[PDB]
Formats: structure tokens, sequence, C-alpha cells
């Protein structure tokens, strides 16, 4: 089962900023990533998917990038409504490569 | 009996008084460092760069089929490929796919554009997998799509790649029928290919580079895998481990799995024999597969340990006699200040003198061990 | 017609390798100074059906390669699946196809297995032994139209194929706009002297 | 849609609990998998488990939880896992979410339930 190794823990970043956050695995998972943000007391909810595609009704101020065995997510123009937990998972379903999150990443506006 | 080399030749005389001589005690033993498994290069490779570099792929309702099986199929070059960009695939992980070993291997290559690269998945519906090409639920395949919009695409809209887009039923799992029957609808009057509620069921869409990601065409390739229910013919390659000289270890070289160590043998051989042996039906030499060179073999070093001491009452010390040995793999004594080496063997804790006199102890080769002054 | 192979008809029996060693084996091989049978192609004169039984030892002595194959079957006649090896400048063809051949099938001037590889005399060991059909090879210069001369020549492995389909019969092919031998082989017990490089120099029966 | 979990409250140490997961406005289609995932009180996301629905049984184990949870389809719209030899480790707030079989994230997650490990 692959590992995600998400950093840093820790972040804080001023109104209208931007926020970097990466994910390393251990093996090379082709894609097949989720970006996830979750507001305390709520249920976490879908942002990115494919590690490149945005859902419905996600803002264009969210972006993730990245192939192999790097992954990155970017917020743009933070939000005193964007302080959350955001969390990166692989999203192999039946492929024995399991889909364990990373350590969760707090962000500080 | 293991505490040190007179303790060891008192247990072995069983008495608390050994008396002034050489005794053999126990059998040194040089265990093998390590095992290396040199096995030979592929068989029969028969790869997928041809079915995924193709010239052009097939159209998708009549897609490209190809069967593989009594081979060695590398799914490492898939593996290390970066340019795949939708790895959908199930049953199987991509780094143990290779050690996976199937009976037999389904290609099924064509085109499809990005908005329903989606619907090549088990149990997905929509137009395209419902009308071109359909997954089996119990699909245990590899799916591998990758972007085509500068190969397949031309200027002002390439019509070379045909898909249905009507059709009155859905296609079962794996179906392909190129007959293409006439689309009737409504009061069905339409006996040729134009009337009313009909309409031609096979059609092009123009591919261009300046179209949008999701019209873009992409490759895709579904690798459709099954169970072994049947003795295998297409599987994984084998292990290549490199190898050692000098060091006492176990060998595997096309399946000889012996023990000893290996050097550079000057003896020759002829090009259709892969192993020599000796007078006495015991291998002496072995023919490397992986490069064609031979390494002579010689059994792992051992012999008796012998135990030189004067009487227990004169003395308490002790030498170490290890029989035809060489002293630089003995340690593989505590008393290692003086080591000296004869051909009787490997002698330490006594120190060679110059001087001869009359043998006391006698160790070998015109060679005796004495307590003195 | 008949002849005697003086010393010819012997093959290394493993791809083990010795050296100045006297090595006996119980293999099937040729016996010396065994009467072996002669075949004329020229003039007419056609090629007759042989046997198996336990292995074939097939030397053919030509000037312009009028051999061009070998057939191994126990019917060969699209009856059964029968081994057949085809010799063309361009490549060697090995398939296991049904085919149906008349009684003098001559050559101008389902498929289970596959494969792709007087002065001269072509000397050759076909045999199956546990599934196995091993060929055996060599091609000295002979400079006796007459018969095989007085030497000895150890004969090389060249192909392992597992055909694995028993073969009770056995045909030659030849060309037309040459004569060759063919020996028998049963279970004979052997002393190979192994030479310093691994060559086997001389074999008492 | 909506997704729903019943099953879940105060477990004694040692003891075996299930916990089920039920749909509405849908139906458990080999398109989709039944993914199952745990969160501690102060700590993140832990994968749990997945099943591949429709008629297809096969089913992926996390490496922590081989041999401690069972999951598996009872019906096209109820799910069922069980926990064995609870710790007090284990307790953590269980989310039933839903996976496409095209491999995007998961959407649709369910409110969730607390499970505690106590005497
Ligand atoms: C493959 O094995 C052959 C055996 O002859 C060897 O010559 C060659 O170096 C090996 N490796 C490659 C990459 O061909
Ligand atoms: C052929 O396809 C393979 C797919 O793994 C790819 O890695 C390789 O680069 C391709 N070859 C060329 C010459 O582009
Ligand atoms: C050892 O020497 C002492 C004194 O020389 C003597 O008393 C004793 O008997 C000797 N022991 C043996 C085993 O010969
Ligand atoms: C060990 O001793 C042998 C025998 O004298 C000698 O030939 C050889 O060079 C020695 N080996 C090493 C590794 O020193
Ligand atoms: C014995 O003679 C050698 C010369 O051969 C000398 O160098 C050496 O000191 C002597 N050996 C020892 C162990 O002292
Ligand atoms: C060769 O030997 C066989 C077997 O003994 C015998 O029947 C035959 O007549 C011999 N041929 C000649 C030409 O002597
Ligand atoms: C090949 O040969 C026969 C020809 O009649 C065919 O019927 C049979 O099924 C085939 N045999 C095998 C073992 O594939
Ligand atoms: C040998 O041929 C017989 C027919 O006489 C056949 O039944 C048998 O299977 C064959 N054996 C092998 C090993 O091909
Ligand atoms: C053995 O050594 C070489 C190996 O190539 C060979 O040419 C030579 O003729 C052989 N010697 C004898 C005496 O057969």
């Amino acid at each position: 089962d692959v590992v995600m190794t998400q950093t840093p823990a820790s972040v804080s970043e001023p109104v209208g900023g931007t926020v970097t956050t990466k994910c390393q695995a251990s093996q090379n998972i082709f894609n097949n990533l989720a970006w996830y943000q979750q507001k305390p007391g709520q249920p976490p909810k879908l942002l990115i998917s494919d590690a490149s595609n945005l859902a419905s009704g996600v803002s264009s101020r969210f972006t993730g990038s990245g192939s192999g065995t790097e992954y990155t997510l970017t917020i743009g123009d933070l939000e005193c409504a964007d302080g959350a937990t955001y969390y990166c998972q692989s999203t192999s379903y039946g492929n024995d490569d399991g889909a364990a999150f990373g350590g969760g990443t707090e962000v500080v506006v | 009996c293991a505490l040190d080399p007179l303790s060891e030749t008192k247990c072995t005389l069983k008495s608390f008084t050994v008396e002034k001589g050489i005794y053999q005690t126990s059998n040194f033993r040089v265990q093998p460092t390590e095992s290396i498994v040199r096995f030979p290069n592929i068989t029969n490779l028969c790869p997928f760069g041809e079915v995924f570099n193709a010239t052009r792929f097939a159209s998708v309702y009549a897609w490209n089929r190809k069967r593989i099986s009594n081979c060695v199929a590398d799914y490492s070059v898939l593996y290390n490929s970066a340019s795949f960009s939708t790895f959908k695939c199930y049953g199987v992980s991509p780094t143990k796919l290779n050690d996976l070993c199937f009976t037999n291997v389904y290609a099924d290559s064509f085109v499809i554009r990005g908005d329903e690269v989606r619907q090549i998945a088990p149990g997905q519906t929509g137009k395209i997998a419902d009308y071109n090409y359909k997954l089996p639920d119990d699909f245990t395949g590899c799916v591998i799509a990758w972007n085509s919009n500068n190969l397949d695409s031309k200027v002002g809209g390439n019509y070379n790649y045909l898909y249905r887009l009507f059709r009155k039923s859905n296609l079962k799992p794996f179906e392909r029928d190129i007959s293409t029957e006439i689309y009737q609808a409504g009061s069905t009057p339409c006996n040729g290919v134009e009337g009313f509620n009909c309409y031609f069921p096979l059609q092009s869409y123009g591919f261009q580079p300046t179209n949008g990601v999701g019209y873009q065409p992409y490759r895709v390739v579904v690798l459709s895998f099954e169970l072994l229910h049947a003795p295998a013919t297409v599987c994984g390659p084998k292990k290549s481990t490199n190898l050692v000289k000098n060091k006492c270890v176990n060998f595997n070289f096309n399946g000889l799995t012996g023990t000893g160590v290996l050097t550079e043998s000057n003896k020759k051989f002829l090009p259709f024999q892969q192993f020599g042996r000796d007078i006495a039906d015991t291998t002496d030499a072995v023919r490397d597969p992986q490069t064609l060179e031979i390494l002579d073999i010689t059994p792992c070093s051992f012999g008796g340990v012998s135990v030189i001491t004067p009487g227990t009452n004169t003395s308490n010390q002790v030498a170490v006699l290890y029989q035809d040995v060489n002293c630089t793999e003995v340690p593989v004594y505590s008393t290692g200040s003086n080591v000296f080496q004869t051909r009787a063997g490997c002698l330490i804790g006594a120190e060679h003198v110059n001087n001869s006199y009359e043998c006391d102890i006698p160790i070998g080769a015109g060679i005796c061990a004495s307590y003195q002054t | 017609a008949y002849t005697n192979s003086f010393t010819r008809g012997v093959y290394y029996p493993d791809k083990v390798f010795r050296s100045s060693v006297l090595h006996s084996t119980q293999d099937l091989f040729l016996p010396f100074f065994s009467n072996v049978t002669w075949f004329h192609a020229i003039h007419r004169f056609d090629n007759p059906v042989l046997p198996f039984n336990d292995g074939v030892y097939f030397a053919s002595t030509e000037k312009s390669n009028i051999i061009r194959g070998w057939i191994f079957g126990t019917t060969l006649d699209s009856k059964t699946q029968s081994l057949l090896i085809v010799n063309n400048a361009t490549n060697v063809v090995i398939k296991v196809c049904e085919f149906q051949f008349c009684n003098d099938p001559f050559l101008g001037v389902n498929c289970t297995f596959e494969y792709v590889s007087f002065k001269n005399l072509r000397e050759f060991v076909f045999k199956n032994i546990d599934g196995y059909f091993k060929i055996y090879s060599k091609h000295t210069p002979i400079n006796l139209v007459r018969d095989l001369p007085q030497g000895f020549s150890a004969l090389e492995p060249l192909v392992d194929l597992p055909i694995g389909i028993n073969i009770t019969r056995f045909q030659t092919l030849l060309a037309l706009h040459a004569a060759y031998y063919v020996g028998y082989l049963q279970p004979r017990t052997f002393l190979l002297k192994y030479n310093e490089n691994g060559t086997i120099t001389d074999a008492v029966d | 849609e909506s997704l729903e979990e019943s099953g879940g409250g105060l477990v004694q140490p040692g003891a075996s609990l299930t916990l089920t997961c039920k749909a509405s406005g849908f139906s458990f289609s080999s398109g989709y998998y039944m993914c199952w995932v745990r969160q501690a009180p102060g700590k993140g996301l832990e994968w749990i488990a997945c099943t591949s629905g429709g008629s297809s049984q096969y089913t992926i184990y996390a490496n922590w939880a081989k041999g401690r949870s069972t999951i598996s389809k009872t019906s096209s719209t109820t799910v069922t896992l069980q926990m064995t030899s609870l710790t007090a480790a284990d307790t953590a707030t269980y989310f039933c979410a839903r996976g496409p079989s095209t491999y995007y994230g998961m959407d649709l997650w369910g409110p969730g339930t607390l499970v505690t490990v106590s005497s």
C-alpha cells in the first residue's frame, strides 16, 4: 500500500496570498490523486481530482499540478472561509495500492 | 565446551587434564556470505511497443484486437513511461504486474476523445461505451490512454476515425459489430440511408490541434487479463542479480545452484558448453549465461581445527591450527597478534622462530610447535 | 547398396565440459563399423520411405546441395501432426503443420511449433528423447568422393526444440531441375576421450 | 444523492462492532466503489478498505487493518464493515464515501458517525 507524505504540517498565509502543499508517494501512482478540504465539524469536501481536474462548484483559485511521484496543490487569493485542513489521497480502489491519506495540513489566515 | 580452545580440547578428550600435544577438536567451516542468481536474458520478448506506438490505431467501433500469449511480456516498459496520464487499471498493481503471471492477454487499441475517456471503465454508462466498446463488470484489465492531439488531429479536421452515435440497444461487454445497420426510429419508413427519424449510425468528428482538450483524440489501449485457470504462457521476466568474485557466495547460474568461491578461470569452453565437471562428477567451472565467460568454482574453505598445547599442568596457553586454509579467511581466534601460515594450515597463537629444535608437537609439512621461554 | 560407417556418428552427449578425461556414457549411438544404407539421387532414381526407430543419423555429401529438408512423422500425410524442416538459402523453417505429399514429391529449381534460424559432407543426428527433439551437426570437408573416409569428427548440438510429437517414420527432400547415407541409433555405451580444450578427439565402443 | 450510517456509538474494548452505510437515490452499481475511512478526534484521515459494486466481489484492505476488518456488500443499497479486537486507538469518526470507477476522487461524503472504545 502506497503512503502519502504531505508537508508542511502547518502553514500560515495572509489574505489574498498563495499557499502551496506538497504530497509525495512511495511508488508511482500515475495521477489518480484527489485533493480535499475539511472544515471543523464537517465531512471532507472534494476540490481537485486526477491531480489536474476541478469538479463542479469549485472555484478556479484551487489548482493542482504535478506528475509521477510528486504532486502540488496551490490556493490563490486566500479568503477567510478557506481556513481548513487539506488532504491528498490516492484513488486506487482495486489496484492493491490502497487509498491511504497523508498528514493533514491546516492553514492559518 | 565452547569457552576457549583449551576447554574444547578438554571436552573432546573427556578429561580435565590435557597432555602435551596436538588434539583435533572441531571442524572449521566458512558459511556462504550471500546468494546470487545470474539468470539468463529474455527468451521470447514480444513487446507492446508496436501496439502502443503504432502507425495508426483502428476505429473505436471496430477496435484493434491483439492476442498476447506464449511470450514474456515486459510490463516494466509501460510502467516507466510517464507519458500515460490515465493509468486507470484494476486487479493488479503496476509495480507487481511484472511479477503477476496470466494465461492470456487481450489488447484492445483505439482512439477516444478526452470527453469520454472516463467512459472506458467497468460499470460506466455512456453513449460511447454502449455503442462502440464496453468493459466487463468483472474487469481485470489495465486501461492506459495518452494524449495524441499532435499526432492524430490534422488541419481542417480528421475524418479517418469513425464512431457510432446511434443504436437501438446497448453493446454487451466486449462486443464488436461492424455491420452498422441503418438507424430506424418513429414510423421507420427509412429503407435507405436517409429518412424521417433516420440517420447513419456511423459518424466522424473533425479532430483539430486547436480544438478543446476534451475533443482532442487520445490513443487508448485496454490490456484485458484473465485468471490462472490453466498453465500460464505469457509471464514476466526473471532475476539478474550481480556477480561477486573472490568471495564465498552461493551462486545460481542457469539453475546450477552450487556453493563456493568464484574466480576467473584460464580454462577454455566450447560455445555450446555451459558448465564443466571434474573427474569425480563434481562441478568445477560454470559459464555465466548473462555474459559469456568462465568462472572457476572451488568449494568453501573447510578443515580440521586442532589445538596445540603443552601439559595443562605446565601452562594453560594454547595455539589453534586451522588445517588447509589461508589465514585471510580464517576469522570469517582472539589471539590475533601473531598469525603464521604454513603448508599444514593457519597457526594462531604461536610465533615463528628461525632456530630449529627437536620436534615436540608435530604440526605437518616439517613444522613443529613447542612450549619454550 | 550398403556401406560401413567406420567411426562416424558420435555427438556430445550433453553440454557438460571436461578436460583430458575418458568419460563413459550410456546413450543412443551409432555402432562402430555398422552397416548403414546408401541412397542415390542422380539419373529414374528417387528417395524411399524410412523408419525412425529411436533416432536417425543422416550424412549427405553434396556438391550443389541437392538435399533440402526433412519430414518426421508417424504418418505425415495430413493424417496427424508432423514435424517438417525445410532448409532454404534465406532461412531454415520448422513447422508441425499437416501436409499431403505424393509418393515422389519434387522441388523445382494447424501448426503447433515453429522455428527459424563432393567436397562438402553434412553430418547430422536427429533424436527424440523425453519429448525433446535434438539436432547435432558437422560440415567437415571430404576429399574422397567414393565413400565416407576413415577418421573421426565429433558432432555438435544445434537445436533442442521440444516438439513433443512421436516420430516413427522419416523422409528426405531432393531438388530437381547426390548419394547420401542413413544410419541407425540404439543404446550403446561409449567411452569418449575429451581433449584439453573439451573437444572429443576419439571414442571407443 | 445522500449517504447515511448506522450502528456506531459506544463499544466495549476487545469486542466487535458492525457499521452499516445505507444509500438513498442510487444503487451500488459496478461503476462505483464503496470505501471506508476513519478520522481520529484530533488527527487526519486514515483509509480502511473498499469494495467494488455490482456483481464483482473484488475487495481491497489496508495494510494496518488487513486482518481486523471485514468489508462486503450485503445489498445493492446497504454495505457493512466489521471491526475486531477494538482498542482505545480505534476511537475515531467513520465516513462513508463513494468512489467512481473512473478513479476520480470521492464525492458525496456521508455525515459520519462516532465510535468510542471505552468501558
Ligand atoms: C542479455 O543477455 C545477453 C546474453 O547473450 C547478453 O549478451 C546481453 O548483454 C544481455 N543484456 C542486454 C541488454 O542485451
Ligand atoms: C513506444 O511506446 C512506449 C510505451 O511504454 C514508450 O515508452 C516509448 O517511448 C515508445 N517509443 C518511442 C520510440 O517513442
Ligand atoms: C604435571 O606436572 C606436575 C608437576 O610437575 C605433576 O605433579 C603432575 O602429575 C603432572 N600432571 C600430569 C597429568 O602429568
Ligand atoms: C591465500 O593463500 C594461498 C595459498 O598460499 C595463496 O595462493 C593465496 O594468494 C592467498 N589468498 C589471498 C586472498 O590472500
Ligand atoms: C625468520 O627469518 C626471517 C627471514 O626469512 C626473518 O626476517 C624473521 O625475523 C624470522 N621470523 C620471525 C617470526 O622472527
Ligand atoms: C551389413 O551388415 C548387415 C547386418 O549384419 C548384413 O545383413 C549385410 O549383408 C551387410 N552388408 C554387406 C555389404 O556386407
Ligand atoms: C491440429 O491437428 C488436427 C488436424 O486435423 C486438428 O483437428 C487438431 O485440433 C489440432 N491439434 C492440436 C493438438 O492443436
Ligand atoms: C508415441 O507414439 C504413440 C503411438 O504409437 C503415442 O501413443 C504416444 O503418445 C507417443 N509418445 C510420445 C512421448 O509422443
Ligand atoms: C587446444 O587448444 C586450442 C584452442 O583453440 C586449439 O586450437 C588447439 O588445436 C588444441 N590443441 C590440440 C593439441 O588439439
